[PDB]
């Protein structure tokens, strides 16, 4: 088994405020295959100024997807 | 599928190389990707990272060697043949 | 695999100074048939 280090030496572990309002927004930013956007290159090979049909796992065109955001925490002043 | 990464480690010894054999029909066994043809130099084209170079009916074209040069692939071409025959004096020629 | 979740993060700086963190978009995957454009390079610069 790998070993990873040490344990936590704090017992009480941080609190977090959870506050789902502030994070729930829109920015749309789809799939746009135009651009070839979330595309998977083939994994054995490669190509040179073609154009072919391709049978793997992309994503839905115009697909909006699960949009994710990470926000600085509370402080007062100097104080997280 | 069309991936295969576990291969026979064989010696290249010094004259079992793609370098000093440009220009000859030579067997090629590449990281499990064996067959026959004729190497030759051509400018880099493709993904280099990706060592194998296809075209669109799924035959090699191009590879990248360890050398650090890109080498351009074919296949051994045959020479037709055809034979001139004639029946009253049963003489013949050929034609290639 | 059969479930995955995302980790949230917190940055714990200073109320006078704390940036902005663009959001990130995760979109699932599905055995489809594309059309691929490949250039010269190798690249893939369009797709249908």
């Amino acid at each position: 088994y790998v070993d990873v280090g040490p344990d936590s030496v704090k017992s009480a572990c941080i609190e977090v405020d959870i506050q789902q309002t502030f994070f729930d927004k829109t920015w749309p930013r789809p799939i746009d295959v135009s651009k070839a956007d979330g595309i998977i290159y083939p994994q054995g090979r490669t190509y040179s100024n073609i154009t072919i049909t391709y049978q793997g796992l992309f994503p839905y065109q115009g697909d909006h997807g699960d949009m994710y955001v990470y926000s600085a925490g509370h402080a007062t002043g100097t104080t997280p | 599928t069309d991936t295969n990464s576990v291969c026979p480690k064989l010696e290249f010894a010094n004259d079992t190389k793609i370098a000093s054999q440009l220009g000859n029909c030579v067997e090629y066994s590449l990281y499990g990707v064996s067959g026959r043809g004729v190497f030759q130099n051509c400018t880099a084209v493709g993904v280099r990272q990706q060592r194998f170079v296809y075209d669109a009916y799924q035959n090699l074209v191009g590879y990248y060697s360890d050398d650090g040069n890109y080498y351009c692939l074919r296949a051994c071409v045959s020479v037709p043949v055809s034979v001139i025959y004639d029946k009253e004096t049963k003489t013949h020629a050929t034609l290639f | 695999i059969k479930y995955y979740s995302i980790i949230p993060h917190s940055i714990r700086s200073i109320q006078s100074d704390r940036k902005a963190w663009a959001a990130f978009y995760v979109y699932k995957l599905q055995p489809l048939t594309f059309l691929l454009d490949f250039s010269v390079d190798g690249y893939i610069r369009r797709a249908i």
